[PDB]
């Protein structure tokens, strides 16, 4: 699995700057080039820079030429992207990915397709402060229905899983609404058969990141 | 700068019927220039497509590209489930830019929900908020209505619901309509129901509960 990994996602208030890390294989960091695209509602997704560290050569988009820097850290492969006094429009999903060309002689196409990406990092723009959640049973009353409400956090994301991963089958994690409060509520759920109720334990795994919470909750 | 355009925004298509998908661009770009992603729910892009037509490695014989100068088209030949996604043309003859998606929607004959309602928990009523939740579970099509009533009392904007991405086993939906109350509010009163309103029903169904057990 030759892949690429991400820094978490993080809250950043506006006017500020953010960083993230794109850590590769070897390979890929050798011989291919290394660009950041990002991913929000109402814009999709749009271009930003890319970075061939093999020469250290670089070429941003024009709509970020002065508060965007991307920068690699040879020891360990990992590429870096900062992108300066942040504005609420930066707020999206910022991904990774390798062009899909290997480099040439003479070059580089920073315009390339793109063969692999990372798993994204959500950098929310946002004048509110970190929350963790506070998780709560939903409880049953021949299949029935469980779950857990991620309720009152800040910012996205968390993510949810049963039994430590052994739970997958029927399991529905639900995307996060955004309150008249102004934090973030989630809800995941798992169908199972009532005769299992005797039988097996239920509990969710949830984490939610930026806080640094993480919560084991059984179910009746 | 070019401008990539994709039509029409959603496609509804069975399986074993076969998807096109149109991608024009402002201007005209030669085919080695084109790309094609998919994304399905919650992941990163694949890479589908490179250069107008040629498959990414491990990709399926059912995707197909095609087209030259500002008219450019992926063909799904015949849908699998599993190819409910949205998907995304680049042009990177110059500066890399992508069109805004289209979304496949796989069909699927009509499926009631399975509906269940859950009172809040104790220890978030020791904290004086009182959520409760009423799913509705795997469902087709995506059009259902949730009302909240309270002593049969109709509830309005106190609830908030999110629906799960078409799943590519079974191809439906699931949803969670959340009334939110005050602990205060939630024990002066008996009687809370959900009541559900989908094709697949003959009239609406209601779970409901009462503070007891």
């Amino acid at each position: 699995q030759v892949q690429l990994v991400q820094s978490g996602a993080e809250v950043k208030k506006p006017g500020s700057s953010v960083r993230v890390s794109c850590k590769a294989s070897g390979d890929t960091f050798s011989s291919y080039s290394i660009t950041w695209v990002r991913q929000a509602p109402g814009h999709g997704l749009q271009w930003m820079g890319g970075i061939f560290p093999i020469f250290g050569s670089t070429n941003y988009a024009q709509k970020f030429d002065d508060r965007l820097t991307i920068t690699t850290d040879d020891s360990s492969r990992t590429v870096y992207m900062e992108l300066t006094s942040l504005r609420l429009e930066d707020t999206a999903v910022y991904y990774c990915a390798r062009g899909a060309s290997k480099v040439e002689p003479a070059a580089p196409a920073y315009s390339d397709a793109f063969d692999m990406w990372g798993q994204g990092t959500l950098v929310t723009v946002s004048s509110a402060s970190t929350k963790g959640p506070s998780v709560f049973p939903l409880a049953p009353s021949g299949t029935a229905a469980l779950g857990c409400l991620v309720k009152d956090y800040f910012p996205e994301p968390v993510t949810v899983s049963w039994n430590s991963g052994a739970l997958t089958s029927g399991v529905h994690t639900f995307p996060a609404v955004l309150q008249s409060s102004g934090l973030y509520s989630l809800s995941s759920v798992v169908t199972v058969p009532s005769s299992s109720l005797g039988t097996q334990t239920y509990i969710c795994n949830v984490n939610h990141k930026p806080s640094n919470t993480k919560v084991d909750k059984r179910v009746e | 700068d070019i401008v990539m355009t994709q039509s029409p925004g959603t496609l509804s298509l069975s399986p074993g019927e076969r998807a096109t998908l149109s991608c024009r661009t402002s201007q005209g770009v030669s085919s080695s220039y084109l790309a094609w992603y998919q994304q399905k729910p919650g992941q990163a892009p694949r890479l589908l497509i490179s250069g107008s037509s040629s498959r990414a490695t491990g990709i399926p014989d059912r995707f197909s590209g095609s087209g030259s100068g500002r008219d450019f088209t992926l063909t799904i030949s015949r849908l699998e489930p599993e190819d409910s996604a949205v998907y995304y043309c680049q042009q990177y003859a110059t500066s890399p830019t992508f069109g805004q998606g289209t979304r496949v929607e796989i069909k699927r004959t009509v499926a009631a929900p399975s509906v269940f309602i859950f009172p809040p928990s104790d220890e978030q009523l020791k904290s004086g908020t009182a959520s409760v939740v009423c799913l509705l579970n795997n469902f087709y099509p995506r059009e259902a209505k949730v009302q909240w009533k309270v002593d049969n009392a109709l509830q309005s904007g106190n609830s908030q619901e999110s629906v799960t991405e078409q799943d590519s086993k079974d191809s439906t939906y699931s949803l969670s309509s959340t009334l939110t109350l005050s602990k205060a509010d939630y024990e002066k009163h008996k009687v809370y129901a959900c009541e559900v309103t989908h094709q697949g029903l003959s009239s609406p169904v209601t779970k409901s509960f009462n503070r007891g057990e």
